């Protein structure tokens, strides 16, 4: 078996997704793609700062 | 019965509706479930607490506020108890005075 | 005197009152009022 | 693009195969990777059936799974309910959606190669 | 891989949505409380005895029933906690060997909860430690 | 059909003043309605609160918050129970 | 004599803090059930995360955005 | 009521916990990470 390890970063992306999921969006498939587009600027930068 | 014997024609023929049959069962705190006996006891309890605290805004010397108010309220509850032994109620009333 | 009545009652009385009420309910006494009053007389000498 | 679908009784399993194959034929852009389809069991359900086909590609291989529902308790004229899955994907795609990416086929086969490189040789 | 990812992702979702709901609630309640405090201060000027009597009668009456229900709920929550506490006690017997015990206790705290949840949880220990 | 085999799913709810729990009493009315119409119904405690769902063929179409229903009795006067009866008939 | 309108944190009022906790659990389970109606929301993320960890690119954001934009209408 | 949940604890512990405890007593490392890796290495063969 080839095992795995947990880096950070992914967790913050999932956190953002859950928070916008906290809006409870409709339109899910495109709403999520749009959410990643919103990440592309705003949430990526924020995450990069947030880690500390 | 005397009135009936005197003038039975007034009454003897009847067709009551079905409504209001209910025979009493006297319900008891022990027999009640938790919210019911809670409700019954608390209604009086809270009425007394409400008057006692709101009117007095109590404090007694040296005590904490909490101590003063709680103790006073507990006495007030005893003093007004619908079924507290009444000479003892008046004893507490005197202490409260 | 600073504290409006709702808050004054809530903070000072209610937690202790709630707890004692809970224990009186666990008693299911013939009289809640007598039990609770005595319970408070016993507790509060220690309980603030 | 997509094809359009029969009704519960107008459907037959062979018609289902042909319809699914034609749907995959409406896939186009990387369709130098050519498809062929495989037949898969009927699942029997209290007032319903499912019946199943696999699809496979050759040009490592790509593969797809299609699902069809049949209404024991509602008319033969009920339009068939169809959904399809990629072996990697949880996504119950449905023919009326915006079409798949064939790029996912490339992605899937690449990932297969990558795991081929990964292999923990805990081999018997 | 899928099973591992599923466990990781679902857990993280639960935790984050829990935090999100917590913050939303906190904001809302904090607002409502501020309104309540304003009303209370105004009415401290305004109040008449009859009004206070009704108002607090309402408060106590409406609260106490929820207080009882909430208490009995927390009784059963505490029963669950007691399950976890006894699971810790059971491992504490093995802890009497004492050798790893100090660091082990931290993992044990999680392990009580996760074993209580399911028989497969030991997989969850591997990442959680 | 007539004498369907059915499952009912029901979500826990806070009665006024009271804990959020699975509860039956309005649902018992719905059950009585369905049985009188002829059906066999099984009950399922869904985690999602207050909610009512109706299932046949594994296919499911109902939504209600329990408190929306009439409490007890045959429910004949509750429109929603007739709407459920209609939906069941349409399921056939 | 001194005078204040003391600001209260919800933690200070057991009644308010209870209401807060109840609302919190209500929301938490609401969101859970909402995703439970829409598992596809979880499923998409899960698939992306799976292929990401298969590949283990350190720029998660590149790889995910590379999956999402092909979906983009 | 503790007795049923005690029995549940036991019913888990017998198939599950006792193996982890037995391995933990085997390893007795001076480095906790040694026990992390040992634990994983034993766990996977058991879960398989």
């Amino acid at each position: 078996m080839s095992h795995i390890q947990i880096p950070p970063g992914l967790t913050e992306l999932l956190q953002g997704y859950t928070v916008e999921v906290g809006q409870q969006p409709p339109d899910l498939v495109d709403f999520a793609v749009e959410y990643f587009t919103r990440l592309r600027e705003a949430r990526r930068q924020e995450s990069d700062t947030f880690i500390v | 019965l005397q009135k009936f014997m005197r003038s039975p024609m007034q009454y003897w023929n009847q067709k009551l509706p079905r409504k209001l049959p209910p025979l009493k069962e006297s319900i008891h705190l022990t027999s009640l479930p938790l919210p019911g006996y809670l409700e019954q006891g608390t209604a009086t309890s809270l009425i007394k607490a409400m008057n006692a605290a709101g009117n007095l805004k109590p404090k007694l010397p040296f005590l904490s506020v909490r101590r003063s108010v709680l103790l006073y309220i507990a006495f007030h509850l005893k003093a007004f108890n619908p079924k507290g032994s009444e000479y003892s109620r008046k004893k507490y009333k005197k202490k409260l005075e | 005197q600073s504290v409006p009545l709702r808050n004054y009652l809530m903070t000072y009385v209610m937690p202790t009152l709630m707890q004692g009420l809970n224990e009186c309910c666990k008693v299911r006494p013939e009289d809640p009022v007598d039990f609770l009053a005595e319970y408070l007389f016993k507790n509060n000498p220690e309980m603030q | 693009k997509n094809i359009k679908w029969l009704t519960h009784g107008e459907f037959t399993p062979e018609k289902g195969r042909k319809q699914i194959e034609k749907f995959v034929s409406t896939w186009e852009f990387q369709n130098r990777w050519v498809y062929y389809a495989d037949f898969i069991e009927k699942k029997d359900l209290i007032h319903s059936y499912h019946y199943i086909y696999r699809v496979r590609w050759s040009a490592v291989s790509a593969n797809a799974l299609f699902t069809i529902k049949f209404n024991k308790s509602k008319p033969a004229d009920m339009p068939v309910d169809v959904s399809y899955i990629f072996e990697n994907s949880e996504l119950l795609q449905r023919p009326g959606e915006i079409r798949f990416r064939e790029q996912w086929l490339r992605d899937i086969t690449e990932t297969k190669h990558i795991l081929l490189e990964s292999i923990p040789f805990k081999v018997v | 891989h899928q099973s591992t990812v599923t466990s990781y992702l679902e857990d993280i979702i639960l935790n984050t949505e829990e935090r999100t709901a917590e913050e939303q609630a906190r904001k809302e309640i904090e607002k409502i409380a501020e309104e309540i405090n304003n009303i209370a201060y105004e009415m401290e000027n305004r109040r008449t005895y009859l009004q206070s009597e009704e108002i607090v009668a309402e408060l106590v009456y409406s609260f106490l029933i929820p207080e009882v229900q909430k208490d009995f709920v927390k009784e059963k929550v505490r029963n669950a906690q007691r399950k976890h506490i006894l699971a810790a006690h059971e491992i504490i017997h093995s802890n009497t060997e004492t050798m790893l015990e100090e660091q082990v206790y931290k993992e044990l705290q999680s392990e009580d909860f996760e074993l209580e949840e399911e028989a497969e949880s030991l997989d969850s220990e591997v990442p959680t430690v | 059909p007539a004498q369907a085999v059915v499952t009912l799913r029901y979500g826990p709810y806070s009665a006024v003043g009271l804990s959020v729990e699975h509860r039956t009493y309005r649902l018992q009315g719905l059950q009585a309605v369905l049985a009188k119409d002829g059906h066999q119904i099984i009950l399922e405690q869904i985690e999602d609160w207050n909610l009512v769902e109706l299932v046949v063929n594994e296919e499911t179409v109902f939504q209600c918050d329990i408190q929306e229903l009439e409490f007890g009795g045959d429910g004949k006067l509750d429109p929603l129970c007739e709407e459920a009866r209609i939906a069941v008939l349409n399921a056939f | 004599p001194t005078f204040d309108k003391k600001p209260l944190v919800w933690g200070e009022d057991l009644e308010l803090y209870s209401k807060f906790l109840d609302r919190k659990e209500q929301l938490r389970l609401s969101h859970a059930s909402y995703l439970r109606h829409h598992p596809e929301a979880q499923a998409l993320v899960s698939d992306f995360l799976l292929f990401l960890l298969l590949r283990r690119p350190e720029d998660v954001v590149t790889f995910a955005a590379e999956h999402f934009r092909p979906f983009a209408a």
